[PDB]
């Protein structure tokens, strides 16, 4: 949260905190309305930026958030792990039963596919790979490789 | 239309011989999945009202019919190994009991919900 | 409480060159560390406020460099009146000062 | 006039749309190494690949911004769907002429096993050169 | 079960931490998983010892 003065350079209006900087931004005790994150604390600072009009004083605040993992665990990491474990369980079936193993493997790939599509509904459209993207890619690769192993057998 | 056709499609398992175990089993369970996918869109249109309307009632009855068809086949296959002559009449009973029950429900439903 | 470890405790360097002092904080003190130069039998005089901001009356040979934890004070081309104690003190919380650093020829 | 030129990043679109489609197509190719007598296995493979391709297509129809004219990603999705369709139809053809002439069925199976990845790679090259 | 869970996640209010319905759906999924695992164990240990 960066604020400062419009129209008034560093030689005309400077800002300062009224109390000790560690005691200026006071967050209310119940003032954490975050369903997903965890407000750890505040961190204030002061600086001088340079724009086209001159040098300005800029008062910065930083609110430190830490995401909650339990929901993503229960939603994506346990179902994907269970699906991959199911793929490995398909190895223990008998080899003379082709249709059973076939439907098992391919329906498991389809299950992974639906889980992957629903898992990407929450992530914003970022242009790189997240940690869940790597986990999902490796799980999908493992399911596909188990099906390829069955094909080889 | 789609739920009704899904129910009359799940009824197809009855005419199939009892020895086609994977055929009837996959048929029943896949029509179950189809019934769930249809049940979603019925309530997608409405708010989170805490009571039973007429369309969710219809789709729940259709899902119950599909579920009951699959469980009926399950019990029939279980009784095949124990009493064959007993299981020989279950299919002939279901073939008449499921369509007539669905038609009776359709009649009472479309009559009670239009007299209002 | 935030403590400031100032290095080195004692340092001897001749006249004419560029010397450096370091000061590390334990917690976060964001560009809120000031540098004072205290001569013997005198009061401490502020040299650098903020993190890198020369005060009114100090020559341009003193320069500061600031961070979240560790800060530096460089005196380029030291002189014969720049030999005194140097204190770094954080203001982000209730002020605490470093152990100080002596400067001898 | 202050004009910008924005180049749309590709890694995300690749990872989310192009990898699953090609993966399901390669999965559909598996039904060729399965023997002709395995009927339920090959039908399961082909039809479930068709269903997965349909699921991916109708879900990317929702994920992508609603743009009511034809784009390149739609052409690629339809290409992969055509490939899965052709694989399943190849299996059906094999199963049809199997009993009357099994040698022809084996020849058709080997030909498909060799020449469907070839056509897929050719289509990939053409597509990725035309749109870049 | 996966389809019902994903449909719910789509249609239910997006609350990005753990709730009770999440636990119940996870329990149902674990039960289906365990039934499939039981069948796998049976199909493995049958041909050598059908009594077990
Ligand atoms: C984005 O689109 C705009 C408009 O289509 C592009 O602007 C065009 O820029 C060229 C190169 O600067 C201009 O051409 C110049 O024409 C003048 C005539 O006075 C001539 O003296 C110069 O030698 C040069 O040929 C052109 O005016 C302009 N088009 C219009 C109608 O404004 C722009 O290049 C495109 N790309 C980007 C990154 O903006």
């Amino acid at each position: 949260l960066k604020f400062g003065s419009y129209a008034y350079t560093r030689a005309e209006v400077v800002y300062e905190w009224t109390r000790e900087p560690a005691r200026s931004v006071v967050v209310a005790e119940d003032g954490s309305r975050l369903n997903q994150y965890d407000l750890l604390g505040q961190t204030v600072d002061s600086g001088i930026v340079q724009s086209s009009t001159g040098e300005y004083v800029v008062m910065t605040t930083h609110f430190h958030l830490k995401r909650k993992i339990g929901y993503f665990v229960i939603q994506t990491y346990l179902p994907c792990i269970m699906t991959v474990i199911l793929s490995q369980v398909s190895f223990w079936l008998n080899r003379e039963s082709v249709p059973a193993r076939t439907v098992f493997g391919v329906t498991t790939v389809l299950t992974m596919t639906t889980l992957s599509i629903s898992a990407r509904n929450s992530l914003p459209k970022v242009a790189y790979a997240t940690a869940m993207d790597w986990f999902i890619a490796v799980c999908y690769a493992f399911v596909f490789s188990a099906l390829i192993e069955f094909a080889t057998v | 239309i789609p739920c009704t056709l899904i129910v009359v499609l799940s009824w197809v398992s009855f005419w199939i011989n009892k020895d086609a175990v994977p055929a009837r089993t996959s048929l029943g369970i896949t029509t179950v999945l189809t019934m769930t996918t249809l049940s979603t869109i019925a309530r997608k249109s409405l708010p989170k009202v805490s009571y039973v309307t007429a369309m969710d009632l219809f789709v729940s009855v259709c899902f119950i019919f599909v579920f009951s068809a699959l469980v009926e086949y399950g019990t029939l296959h279980y009784f095949v190994s124990s009493q064959p002559a007993r299981a020989a009449k279950m299919d002939s009973y279901a073939r008449i009991f499921f369509p007539t029950a669905f038609c009776l429900f359709n009649l009472v439903y479309w009559v009670s919900y239009l007299y209002l | 409480n935030i403590v400031m470890t100032q290095s080195p405790k004692s340092m001897s360097m001749s006249v004419g060159e560029r010397v450096t002092l370091s000061c590390k904080a334990s917690e976060y003190v964001g560009t809120y560390v000031s540098w004072y130069q205290q001569k013997p039998e005198q009061s401490p005089k502020l040299l650098i406020y903020g993190a890198s901001n020369r005060y009114t009356g100090v020559p341009d040979r003193f320069t500061g460099s600031g961070s979240a934890t560790d800060f530096t004070l460089t005196i380029g081309s030291v002189q014969a009146e720049d030999l005194a104690d140097y204190h770094c003190g954080q203001s982000y919380s209730y002020p605490t000062f470093g152990a100080g650093t002596k400067l001898e020829l | 006039s202050l004009s910008f030129k924005l180049k749309r990043n590709i890694g995300y679109f690749i990872l989310q749309t192009y990898m699953p489609s090609i993966l399901i197509t390669i999965l559909s190719w598996v039904s060729f190494w399965i023997n002709y007598d395995a009927s339920a296995a090959r039908v399961a493979l082909g039809i479930t690949t068709v269903l997965t391709m349909t699921t991916i297509n109708t879900h990317l129809r929702e994920t992508l911004p609603k743009i009511p004219y034809v784009k390149a990603i739609d052409m690629y999705l339809m290409g992969c769907f055509v490939f899965v369709f052709m694989a399943l139809l190849e299996y059906a053809l094999v199963n049809y002429i199997f009993f009357s002439q099994p040698a022809r069925a084996a020849a058709i199976d080997r030909w498909s096993r060799i020449f469907f990845p070839v056509v897929f790679s050719f289509f990939n090259i053409v597509y990725w050169l035309y749109y870049v």
